[PDB]
């Protein structure tokens, strides 16, 4: 029982680590190629036909219209999520001076918009932060890298400032080395997807193995939303780092939780392989984190946590590689250069002349 | 609608889901669609 499980897992680790190749030949990644595969695949469907004015006018309904015209940024007056627009604008505004004219339909909603099982004049292009293979949306680094992530008691202005978060968590990961971390599964979050339930219920049944509780979110409708338990307190990102085994789950789409876990130098257990952000592709299972299939069972959790508790060096090696990957390949510079490379490649697809639109408002700079 | 799940209202605001969109209720001192602006 325990032995077959161990063979299976160790076999997967060895194979994933034998087959692994760095995302860039040089660790500093000067030509911003680490995440290049994802932007190529997202843009590929437009390579032969390109993007016509009509395609854009048709896609406008699916997001906020942004326009670079004459090195100036314009936008629909109405942004659905102003804080998210501000976060996006932090990255576009410094690139506008050195970018050709283009129209961008940027979806600032959680869920993507271009279902490829519809298609449909769901042809796009539309930019969204998260998607699965079911959607044509082009991924972009989320607003929250600067501003406008979910708002909590500890972060009332929205989770943001990834640059400051990186320093904070680096210092905290150094303060709590592996040996000092509690040997327990940890998760603290709201019930934005029912894939999260089995870990919470396992925690209620075996609190010495897993510490997992539901918080209350702004969409709370009834106590079913915490599986009939009193809402738990928020726990800071820094305090996640006192645990060895940190769980991550999709929410409505991908969760901004994930990136924060790696910087604790804790072992990240990532549940599900469907919902993506632009950097997920180069995070490789068994190299940087422990993958679990969707809707994990309580027994799966018990087996996998037991295995790693008994193979602590292994646990630490994956944790360290996870940490190293995010430290080196999700810098602010990586976020900035991905945006730039994305917009530079996108513009070449345009098969029309961008014209002013006077109903749009001037954003900057 | 399920847009409030992702906590779109800042600075202590509360959220209600319509069918199309969401709406924030902002405490005294804050305003804007997301309670992002000082009153
Ligand atoms: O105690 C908590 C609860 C949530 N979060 C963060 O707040 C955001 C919202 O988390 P939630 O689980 O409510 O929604 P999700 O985005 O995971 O669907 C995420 O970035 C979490 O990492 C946090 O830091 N501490
Ligand atoms: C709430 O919103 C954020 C992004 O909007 C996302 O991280 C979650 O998937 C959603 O629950």
């Amino acid at each position: 029982n325990e032995d077959e499980f161990s063979f299976k897992i160790r076999r997967q680790i060895e194979k994933a680590n034998a087959d692994y190749k760095p995302c860039s030949s040089d660790p500093q990644d000067s030509d911003c190629s680490c995440h290049a595969n994802v932007l190529k695949r997202d843009l590929a469907p437009y390579k032969s036909t390109g993007v016509t004015r009509q395609m854009i006018e048709s896609s406008a309904r699916y997001g906020t219209k942004y326009k670079i015209y004459g090195h100036r940024l314009y936008r629909d007056a109405n942004c659905m999520f102003p804080a998210r627009c501000e976060g996006i604008e932090h990255f576009l505004l410094p690139l506008v001076a050195t970018l050709p004219d283009m129209d961008l339909i940027i979806n600032t909603r959680d869920y993507p918009q271009l279902n490829a099982a519809w298609g449909n004049a769901a042809g796009g292009p539309v930019f969204s932060f998260s998607k699965t293979k079911e959607y044509r949306d082009i991924m972009y680094p989320a607003w929250t890298f600067w501003a406008g992530g979910p708002a909590t008691k500890l972060h009332p202005r929205g989770i943001g400032r990834w640059d400051q978060m990186r320093e904070k968590l680096e210092k905290r990961a150094a303060a709590i080395p592996w040996s000092q971390k509690r040997s327990l599964g940890f998760f603290r979050g709201s019930r934005t997807s029912d894939e999260r339930d089995s870990l919470i219920l396992l925690s209620r049944r075996n609190p010495e193995l897993v510490e997992a509780q539901y918080t209350k979110n702004q969409g709370w409708k009834s106590p079913k939303d915490t599986l009939d338990a009193p809402a738990a307190d928020e726990v800071s990102f820094e305090d996640h780092c006192k645990y060895k085994y940190l769980f991550n789950f999709r929410g409505v789409a991908a969760s901004f939780r994930l990136k924060h876990l790696f910087l604790c130098k804790s072992l990240v257990f990532h549940v599900g392989d469907e919902w993506q952000e632009f950097f997920y592709d180069q995070l490789k299972p068994w190299v940087h984190y422990v993958p679990l299939k969707s809707y994990p069972s309580q027994q799966e959790y018990e087996h996998i946590l037991s295995f790693f508790k008994k193979n602590d060096a292994l646990a630490q090696e994956i944790a360290q590689r996870g940490y190293d990957f995010i430290w080196e390949h999700l810098r602010m510079k990586d976020i900035k250069c991905y945006w730039r490379k994305l917009l530079k490649r996108y513009v070449k697809l345009l098969q029309y002349e961008v014209k002013p639109e006077d109903q749009l408002i001037y954003i900057g700079p | 609608g399920d847009q409030c799940e992702s906590n779109p209202c800042l600075n202590g605001g509360s959220c209600k889901d319509d069918i199309n969109s969401y709406e924030c209720w902002c405490p005294f001192g804050f305003e804007g669609k997301n309670c992002e602006l000082l009153e």
